[PDB]
C-alpha cells in the first residue's frame, strides 16, 4: 500500500493498489486503465475480484470507499464491496471498511441507501459488537428523517428484524422487536396483512417474557389499537386474563400452540402481579395480611417471599409493616382509566402546589 | 567477607527462643546499631556496597526469617515491628536492584503472621499481595498446581469478608490520633499508599480470572453473599457452603478461623437490609427468617450492632417484638453511617432539601422529556443564541484589533507598573 | 466607582478561569490547604479581569511541601508565549472546609499584597459548604497594614497596631454582575447542549436531588462547625 | 471492532480552545494547540489542553513540539492523568495542513486525534468535529488523510459542568454568586408552573376531541412516581413528623444564630 495523498488520478491511484493485490486484479488494473480512465469498469474491480483471503487490503478498500461514490453511482457501488464482507466471514477488519464510511461524511448521506447498506452489512459482517454501535445513531437518523419511500422503511423494518434475530438476548430482542412493532403500526406495513403475521409473534414475545408484563406496554400506546385481539390473533385474550385473576382463564382460552412452549409457568406469574397490584393500587395503597394471602390463595411466609419478588419488580416498594400494609406504592401495572382520571385530577391538584406555594417562596426570597 | 555471621545470628535467635527472651531486645538493638553504623557509616576497607546482592540478600533473608519467627514465637511484637522497619529501610536503600527470590516467601510469611493481630482487612490485603506475587513468581517460578490456586483464592476471600466496620471507641473518646498516620504507615509497609477497602478488595483481586480457578466447594457461596438476593433466604442459602468449608484440614485451617467472623458479617449484611424491607416485625417471625445457633446469642449481636449505630431497631421491647420504623427521626444510625456492606436498596426517606430539590428537577424532567411547549421555546432560544454569536463575530473582529492592542501592551505596561512597585 | 482602595479596582473572574479551578477542584489538596494557582489578569473597566489561570502544583502526597519555582517560571513563560504575560494579580486556594481565611493565608497574602498592590485573594468554595452562598470569596488586604508594615510582634506592635485599630471586618469586593465578553462561544454551545443533547446539562442539574436526600449534609456541616468553632471559642 | 469511535471532551477543553483564540496568539482565523488527556480503547477522555506557538501559513506550518514537551512536563506534575494525544485547532475542516500537522505529530508517533473547532454562526455547523485518519498506511508520501467519523460529548467531572451550567445561565444573564440557592428555589416552582401548562395541554388534548396517549400511561406513570417521591404518602402522622422535623431544623437554625451572637460577645469584650 501507498498513501492516498499520492497524486490522483483517482482511478489510477486506486488501481496502483490492485497491482499490489492479486494478479487477476492487476491484469484488470492494466486492462481497466488502458481502455479508459474509467468508471464502473475500474470501480467494480476490487469490489468483486478477490481480496485474496486476508483482509489487510482494508487500506486499498478505504481508497475505493471514497473514490467510487462520486465519479459514478454511490447507491449501486456502495452495495458492491459489501457482498464480499459477508462472503469471507472475518468481520473485524471489514468493520473498519464500514466504520470509515458510516454516514454523514465523505459526500452525502443520500437519505438511506447508505444507511440501509452499511447497517445491513454490519449486522451480518460483525457479531453483536459492531451491530450495537449503529443502533442509536440509526434510530436517531430514523427520527431526523423517516423514509417517505415505503419500501426503505420495510427495509429498515427488515434490518430491525435481522437485529432481533442476530440478538439472542431476550430483552434486547423484545426491545428491537417492540421498536420494530412500534414503527410497524405507526407507518409502513400497515398495509394490514404484513402486520397481521407479525401480531402472532408479538403475542409469543409478550406471553413468553413476563417482564413484558402482561398488557401494560400495549395499553401505553398504539400496538393493540391496530393489531386486533378479537380477531384470531387472540391479543386481547391476554387483556382478559390480565384482570381476571386465575390460571383458569389462559388454560381454558388455549391456543394449544402457546400452551405447550410456552405460557404454562407464566399463568401463575400473571395471577401474582395482577392481584398484588389490583389489590394494592385500587385500595389504593394498603391491603391487609390475610387479604393478599386469600387473593393469591397461598401461604403466609410464601407471600413474604412474593412481596420480595414484587419488590425486586418494584411494583411495590417501601418499608413493609408486618401484619398490615403488606404492599404499598411504586405502581407499575395497568389501571387504564384510573390512571387517566388521576392524571385529570393532577393539574387541579398541582394548581396550588405551583401557585400557592410559589406565592410564599418567591415572596420570601 | 566471611558469613558465619548468619550462623551466629541463628544461634542467638534459638537461645532467645529457649532461654530468657529479654536477650532479644539486646541482640536486636546491637544488630540495628551495627546496621546503622555501616548503612550510615561507609568509611573503611569494609564491604564495597554497590551491586553485591549476594551477602546483601543473604543477611536480609536471614534476619527476616529470624526476626519474624522470633517475635511470632515468644509472643513479641515490638521486635517484629522493628524487624519490619529494618527490612523496609533496606528495601529503600536496596531498591537499586530488580528483585530476586525469597520476596514471595517473606511476603506470605508476614501476611500470615499478621492475619489476627491486625484486622483481616490489612491482613487480607497482604494476602492478595502475596497472591499477586504468586503470579509474577509463577511466570518466573512456574507452579503447575490447581490446589495451590484454590488455597490462594480461599485465603483471599476470608481475609476479605470478615469486618465491615471498625469500632473506634478510643477515638470516639479522645481527639483523636495520632492514630491515622500510623495506619497510613502500615499501608506503606504492606506496599499500599492508602487504606485497603472491603469486599471491594474482592472485586479488586477478582477482576482477574478469579471466578474460575476458585474451587467449587466455595464458588457457589459468594454467588449467594455478593451475588444472589434475598434477605429472607440468605442465612438459609449460605448454611451449606458454610458446613462445606468449616471442614478445615485440606482447605487451609487459616481460612476456617476467618469463617465465624465472616458468617457474622453475612448476618450483619442481612440485618442492615431488612430495615428497608420491613417497618416492623415480630421477634417470633424474625427467629424463623434466620437459621442460626441460638436467638439469645443473636439478639445481643443485633443490639450490639444497633448500639454501635449500624441500624436502628426496637428489638428490646415489652412484647419482644422489633420495630425498624419509617423514619421516626431520620438519621444515619439506620443507614450505617459511613459505609454500606450490601446491595443498594434504600427505601424512600425525607431529609432536608429532598422535597425542595425533587420538586425543582423531578417536575422539570416531565416538561423536558415529553413536551410540545418546550422545544419551540428552545428553538427560539437557539435563535437568540445564533444572534449572540452573530453579534459576537462582529465584535470578535473588533476584539481582534482591540485585545491585540491590549495583549501586547499589557506585557509592557503592566510589567513596567509592577517594576515600579518592586 | 466600585474600585478598591489606593492601587486597584475590583475583580472579575472570567468563566474559563473558574472552569480551570474546578479541574483541580478539591483534590490535590483536600485535607491540606494547597495554593492551587495564581490568578493572572489585567486591568479592565472598573475591575480587574482574571482571564486565565495556570495551576501551581506542589508535592501533595498527604502533606504539602514547596518545590522548585522551575514550574512557575517555565509555566509563566508558557503563558507568555501563546497568550499574554506573567500578570499574577492574586491567587486561589480552594481548599479545605467552607470559606475560611486562615492566619497563614493572611501572612502569605501580606507578602503578596505589599509586593503587588493589584491583588485579591480568592477562595473558591464548591459543594463542600453545602453550596450555599459566596462561592467566590474575594478579599484583599487593608492598605493600613501595608503602611504599618512589618511586623506584629507579641508585645511591641501588637498593642501599638491594635491601638491604631486597622480593619479586621474589612470589605470584600463583588466579583460579577456584568457581561465579561467571553460569554460568546459558550453561549453558542447552550442551544446545542440543551434539548437535542441535554445529556450533560441534565446530568449537572440533577446533582441537586442527591444533595438533599442522602448522608447528613447540614448535619455534618453543623457537626464540623460544632468542633471547629468551639475550638476557636475556647482558645480566645 | 476497531479502535476510536467517539470522543468525550469537557467544557474545559473548549475553554482552553476559546482561550487561545481570543487572547489572541495571532488568531485571525486559525489557532492550533496540542490536546491532552487519555483514552479508553474506543473512547477518548480529553481532560484539559493548552496551545503551542503555532503559525499556520498556507504552505508552512510551525509545530514546536519541544514546547509541548515542556508543557507536558509541567502538566504531568499538574495532574498525572494527562498524555500527549494529538492536536486541536479551529476551523475549517480538512485542509493540506491536516497533512502537515499529521507529520509533526507523527514524530510523537501514536495515533493522532485531530479536533477541528468550527466557529461559524450556523446551528447546522457542528461545534467541534473530531477526526482520526484511516490509511494512514505510511510508506507512501507523507500521510494519507481519510478521516473516520467521530463525534463529541462532555465528561470529566460533575462540579465543573455544574461550573459550566453556572456559566450557561450567566451567558443567559448573570446570575451572580450571591443568590444561587434562591435562584434554584424560584425556578423550582417555575418548573411546577410550566408543568401546569403542559399537563393542561395533555388534558386539553382529550378535552377538545381525543388525544392523551401522551399521558395515558407515559406521564401517568411519571406522575405516580413523582407523587411517590415528593411529597411522601399521606397519613397525618407524616404531617406531625414533618412538623417535628421542621421544629428540630428550626431549633438548629436558631442555635446557629445563638452561636453567631456568642461569636460576637467574646469578640467584643476583648476589643474593649
Amino acid at each position: 500500500f501507498i498513501d492516498i495523498s499520492e497524486e490522483d488520478q483517482a482511478a489510477e491511484l486506486r488501481a496502483y493498489l490492485k497491482s499490489k493485490g492479486a494478479e487477476i486484479s492487476e491484469e484488470n488494473s492494466e486492462g481497466g486503465l488502458h481502455v479508459d480512465l474509467a468508471q464502473i469498469i475500474e470501480a467494480c474491480d476490487v469490489c468483486l475480484k478477490e481480496d485474496d483471503k486476508d483482509v489487510e487490503s482494508v487500506m486499498n478498500s478505504v481508497v475505493s470507499l471514497l473514490l467510487i461514490l462520486e465519479p459514478d453511482k454511490q447507491e449501486a457501488l456502495i452495495e458492491s464491496l459489501c457482498e464480499k464482507l459477508v462472503k469471507f466471514r472475518e468481520g473485524e477488519r471489514p468493520s473498519l471498511r464500514l466504520q470509515l464510511l458510516s454516514n454523514l461524511f465523505h459526500g452525502m448521506d443520500k437519505n438511506t441507501p447508505v444507511r440501509y447498506t452499511v447497517y445491513c452489512s454490519l449486522i451480518k459482517v460483525a457479531a453483536s459488537c459492531g451491530a450495537i454501535q449503529y443502533i442509536p445513531t440509526e434510530l436517531d437518523q430514523v427520527r431526523k428523517w423517516i423514509s417517505d419511500w415505503n419500501l426503505t422503511t420495510e427495509k429498515k423494518h427488515t434490518l430491525l428484524r435481522l437485529l432481533y434475530e442476530a440478538l439472542v438476548d431476550c430483552k434486547k430482542s423484545d426491545a428491537a422487536s417492540k421498536v420494530m412493532v412500534e414503527l410497524l403500526g405507526s407507518y409502513t406495513e400497515d398495509n394490514a396483512s404484513q402486520a397481521r403475521v407479525d401480531a402472532h409473534r408479538c403475542i409469543v414475545r409478550a406471553l413468553k417474557d413476563p417482564n413484558a408484563f402482561l398488557f401494560d406496554h400495549l395499553l401505553t400506546l398504539k400496538p393493540v389499537k391496530f393489531l386486533e385481539g378479537e380477531l384470531i390473533h387472540d391479543l386481547l385474550t391476554i387483556f382478559v386474563s390480565a384482570k381476571l385473576a386465575s390460571y383458569v382463564k389462559f388454560y381454558q382460552n388455549n391456543k394449544d400452540f402457546i400452551d405447550s412452549l410456552g405460557l404454562l409457568h407464566e399463568q401463575n406469574m400473571a395471577k401474582m402481579r395482577l392481584l398484588t397490584f389490583m389489590g394494592m393500587a385500587v385500595e389504593n395503597k394498603e391491603i391487609s395480611f390475610d387479604t393478599m394471602q386469600q387473593e393469591l390463595q397461598i401461604g403466609a411466609d410464601d407471600v413474604e417471599a412474593f412481596v420480595i419478588d414484587a419488590v425486586r419488580t418494584k411494583m411495590v416498594y417501601c418499608k413493609i409493616d408486618q401484619t398490615q400494609r403488606k404492599v404499598v406504592v411504586s405502581h407499575s401495572t395497568h389501571r387504564t382509566f384510573g390512571k387517566q382520571q388521576w392524571q385529570q385530577l393532577y393539574d387541579t391538584l398541582n394548581a396550588w402546589k405551583q401557585n400557592l406555594n410559589k406565592v410564599k417562596n418567591s415572596l420570601l426570597s | 567477607v566471611e558469613r558465619l555471621y548468619h550462623d551466629i545470628a541463628q544461634q542467638a535467635f534459638k537461645f532467645c527462643l529457649q532461654y530468657t527472651r529479654k536477650a532479644e531486645f539486646r541482640k536486636l538493638c546491637d544488630n540495628l546499631r551495627m546496621h546503622l553504623s555501616q548503612i550510615q557509616r561507609h568509611h573503611n576497607q569494609s564491604t564495597a556496597i554497590n551491586l553485591n546482592n549476594p551477602e546483601s540478600q543473604s543477611m536480609h533473608l536471614e534476619t527476616r526469617l529470624v526476626q519474624l519467627d522470633s517475635a511470632i514465637s515468644m509472643e513479641l511484637w515490638q521486635e517484629a515491628f522493628k524487624a519490619v522497619e529494618d527490612i523496609h529501610g533496606l528495601f529503600s536503600l536496596s531498591k537499586k536492584p530488580p528483585k530476586p527470590q525469597l520476596m514471595a516467601n517473606y511476603y506470605n510469611k508476614v501476611s500470615t503472621v499478621f492475619w489476627k493481630s491486625g484486622n483481616a482487612l490489612f491482613h487480607a490485603s497482604t494476602l492478595h499481595r502475596l497472591y499477586h506475587l504468586s503470579r509474577e513468581m509463577r511466570k518466573n517460578l512456574t507452579q503447575d498446581e490447581m490446589q495451590r490456586m484454590s488455597t490462594r483464592v480461599l485465603l483471599a476471600t476470608l481475609s476479605i469478608p470478615i469486618t465491615p466496620e471498625r469500632t473506634d471507641i478510643a477515638r470516639l473518646l479522645d481527639m483523636d490520633g495520632i492514630i491515622v498516620e500510623k495506619q497510613r504507615r502500615l499501608a506503606t509497609l504492606l506496599g499500599l499508599q492508602a487504606p485497603p477497602t472491603r469486599i471491594g478488595l474482592i472485586n479488586d483481586m477478582v477482576r482477574f480470572n478469579v471466578l474460575q480457578y476458585v474451587v467449587p466447594e466455595v464458588k457457589d457461596l459468594y454467588n449467594w453473599l455478593e451475588v444472589e438476593f434475598n434477605p429472607l433466604k440468605l442465612c438459609e442459602r449460605v448454611t451449606k457452603v458454610l458446613n462445606w468449608v468449616r471442614e478445615q484440614p485440606e482447605k487451609e485451617p487459616e481460612l476456617q478461623q476467618y469463617v465465624p467472623q465472616l458468617q457474622s458479617n453475612t448476618i450483619l449484611r442481612l440485618l442492615q437490609q431488612v430495615a428497608q424491607i420491613y417497618q416492623s416485625i415480630e421477634f417470633s417471625r424474625l427467629t424463623s427468617l434466620v437459621p442460626f445457633v441460638d436467638a439469645f446469642q443473636l439478639e445481643r449481636a443485633i443490639v450490639d450492632a444497633a448500639r454501635h449505630c449500624d441500624l436502628q431497631v426496637r428489638i428490646d421491647h415489652t412484647s419482644r417484638t422489633l420495630s425498624f420504623g419509617s423514619d421516626l427521626n431520620y438519621a444515619t444510625r439506620e443507614d450505617a453511617p459511613i459505609g454500606p456492606h450490601l446491595q443498594s436498596m434504600p427505601s424512600e426517606q425525607i431529609r432536608n432539601q429532598l422535597t425542595a430539590m425533587s420538586s425543582v428537577l423531578a417536575k422539570a424532567l416531565e416538561v423536558i422529556k415529553p413536551a410540545h411547549i418546550l422545544q419551540e421555546k428552545e428553538e427560539q432560544h437557539q435563535l437568540a443564541v445564533t444572534a449572540y454569536l452573530k453579534n459576537s463575530r462582529k465584535e470578535h473582529q473588533r476584539i481582534l484589533a482591540r485585545r491585540q492592542t491590549i495583549e501586547e501592551r499589557k506585557e509592557r505596561l503592566e510589567s513596567l507598573n509592577i517594576q515600579r512597585e518592586k | 466607582g466600585g474600585s478598591g482602595d489606593s492601587a486597584v479596582k475590583q475583580v472579575q473572574i472570567d468563566g474559563l478561569v473558574v472552569l480551570k479551578i474546578i479541574k483541580h477542584y478539591q483534590e490535590e489538596g483536600q485535607g491540606t490547604e494547597v495554593v492551587q494557582g495564581v490568578l493572572l489578569g489585567l486591568v479592565v473597566e472598573d475591575r480587574l479581569e482574571i482571564t486565565n489561570c495556570f495551576p501551581f502544583p506542589q508535592h501533595t502526597e498527604d502533606d504539602a511541601d514547596f518545590d522548585e519555582v522551575q514550574y512557575q517560571m517555565e509555566m509563566m513563560r508558557s503563558l507568555r508565549h501563546v497568550n499574554i504575560d506573567h500578570l499574577h494579580v492574586g491567587w486561589y486556594q480552594s481548599t479545605y472546609y467552607g470559606s475560611f481565611v486562615t492566619r497563614a493565608l493572611l501572612d502569605s497574602q501580606f507578602s503578596y499584597q505589599h509586593a503587588i498592590e493589584e491583588s485579591v485573594v480568592l477562595i473558591y468554595d464548591p459543594i463542600k459548604t453545602a453550596q450555599g452562598s459566596l462561592s467566590l470569596k474575594a478579599y484583599r488586604l487593608t492598605p493600613k497594614l501595608m503602611e504599618v508594615c512589618k511586623e506584629k510582634d507579641f508585645s511591641p506592635e501588637a498593642l501599638k497596631k491594635a491601638n491604631i485599630t486597622f480593619e479586621h471586618m474589612f470589605e470584600e469586593v463583588p466579583i460579577v454582575i456584568k457581561n465579561s465578553h467571553l460569554i460568546n462561544v459558550l453561549m453558542w454551545e447552550l442551544e446545542k447542549k440543551s434539548a437535542v443533547a441535554d445529556k450533560h446539562e441534565l446530568l449537572s442539574l440533577a446533582s441537586s436531588n442527591h444533595l438533599g436526600k442522602n448522608l447528613q449534609l447540614l448535619m455534618d456541616r453543623v457537626d464540623e462547625m460544632s468542633q471547629d468553632i468551639v475550638k476557636y471559642n475556647t482558645y480566645m | 471492532f476497531p479502535g476510536g469511535r467517539v470522543v468525550r471532551l469537557h467544557p474545559v477543553i473548549l475553554a482552553s480552545i476559546v482561550d487561545s483564540y481570543e487572547r489572541r496568539n495571532e488568531g485571525a482565523a486559525r489557532v492550533i494547540g496540542t490536546l491532552l488527556g487519555t483514552v479508553d480503547k474506543h473512547s477518548v477522555e480529553v481532560t484539559n489542553c493548552f496551545s503551542v506557538p503555532h503559525n499556520e501559513s498556507e504552505d508552512e506550518v510551525a509545530v514546536d513540539m519541544e514546547f509541548a514537551k515542556n508543557m507536558y512536563e509541567l502538566h504531568k506534575k499538574v495532574s498525572p492523568n494527562e498524555l500527549i494525544l494529538g492536536w486541536y485547532a479551529t476551523g475549517h475542516d480538512i485542509t493540506e495542513h491536516s497533512v502537515l500537522i499529521h507529520e509533526y505529530y507523527s514524530r510523537e508517533a501514536p495515533n493522532p486525534i485531530h479536533l477541528t473547532v468550527d466557529t461559524s454562526l450556523q446551528n447546522g455547523r457542528m461545534s467541534i468535529k473530531a477526526y482520526v485518519s484511516t490509511s494512514m498506511g505510511v510508506p507512501g508520501r507523507t500521510m494519507g488523510v481519510m478521516f473516520t467519523p467521530l463525534t463529541v460529548k462532555y465528561a470529566y467531572y460533575d462540579t465543573e459542568r455544574i461550573g459550566v451550567d453556572l456559566i450557561m445561565k450567566t451567558c443567559f444573564s448573570p446570575n451572580r454568586v450571591i443568590g444561587l440557592s434562591s435562584d434554584l428555589q424560584q425556578v423550582g416552582g417555575a418548573s411546577a408552573r410550566i408543568q401546569d401548562a403542559l399537563s393542561t395541554v395533555l388534558q386539553y388534548a382529550e378535552d377538545v376531541l381525543s388525544g392523551k396517549v401522551s399521558a395515558d400511561n407515559t406521564v401517568g406513570r411519571f406522575l405516580m412516581s413523582l407523587v411517590n417521591q415528593v411529597p411522601k404518602i399521606v397519613p397525618d402522622d407524616f404531617e406531625t413528623m414533618l412538623n417535628s422535623n421542621i421544629n428540630d431544623l428550626l431549633m438548629v437554625t436558631y442555635l446557629a444564630n445563638l452561636t453567631q451572637s456568642q461569636i460576637a460577645l467574646n469578640e467584643k469584650l476583648v476589643n474593649l
